């Protein structure tokens, strides 16, 4: 069996920026009559531990990304649009 | 078609201000998010600061937070940015831009940014 080293999990799981899957409606909650395809996107967003119960893992570095989404009314058609969403180009460990 | 029309950049010393304004036509800015990006000499571009002028929430970059204040007059169509307590590395280009608030229907432009306006901040 191939056990994982302490240093490499201790690398991997620092506070970073990690692909991570967001529900758009929690992103932009606001016309609940409609809903997205996909419902969520790809956004690098902070990850991870800071090994410390008083720290939490924060952006502070963010950037703007667009991409293309289908809007559906639910019986009605699906229509192609756009939205834009903030990644975290940048994290770390700061008091709560 | 889109305009946005940038002014307020310039040469200043540290803790030296300056008053940024971005002037919108084409659309309504309370349908956006309307704000600054930065690019700075070998960086990625950053966002400096947002507003979404229907409700005036605001965000901003951890590293300009206490000194830089963003504001939109609803009435002019235009966004402001003052300045506050420059420093070496706020030294960059900073680009005005705008996306529309949630979904944006169909193909048209969507997202958008300005020309620029140089910020430098030395001695």
């Amino acid at each position: 069996h191939e056990v994982v080293k302490f240093m490499d999990v201790y690398q991997r799981s620092y506070c970073h920026p990690i692909e991570t899957l967001v529900d758009i409606f929690q992103e932009y909650p606001d016309e609940i009559e409609y809903i997205f395809k996909p419902s969520c996107v790809p956004l690098m967003r902070c990850g991870g531990c800071c090994n410390d119960e008083g720290l939490e893992c924060v952006p502070t570095e963010e950037s703007n990304i667009t991409m293309q989404i289908m809007r559906i009314k639910p019986h009605q058609g699906q229509h192609i649009g756009e939205m834009s969403f903030l990644q975290h180009n940048k994290c770390e460990c700061r008091p709560k | 078609e889109v305009q946005l029309v940038e002014s307020g950049g310039g040469l200043v010393q540290p803790g030296g201000s300056l008053r940024l304004s971005c002037a919108a036509s084409g659309f309504n800015i309370k349908d956006t998010y309307i704000g600054w990006v930065r690019r700075a000499p070998g960086k990625g571009e950053e966002l400096v600061a947002r507003i979404y002028p229907t409700n005036g929430y605001t965000r901003y970059a951890d590293s300009v937070k206490g000194r830089f204040t963003i504001s939109a007059d609803t009435s002019k169509n235009t966004a402001y940015l003052q300045m506050n307590s420059l420093r070496a590395e706020d030294t960059a280009v900073y680009y005005c831009y705008y996306h529309y608030y949630g979904w944006h229907p169909g193909y048209g432009l969507s997202y958008s940014s300005g020309q620029g306006t140089l910020v430098t901040v030395s001695s």
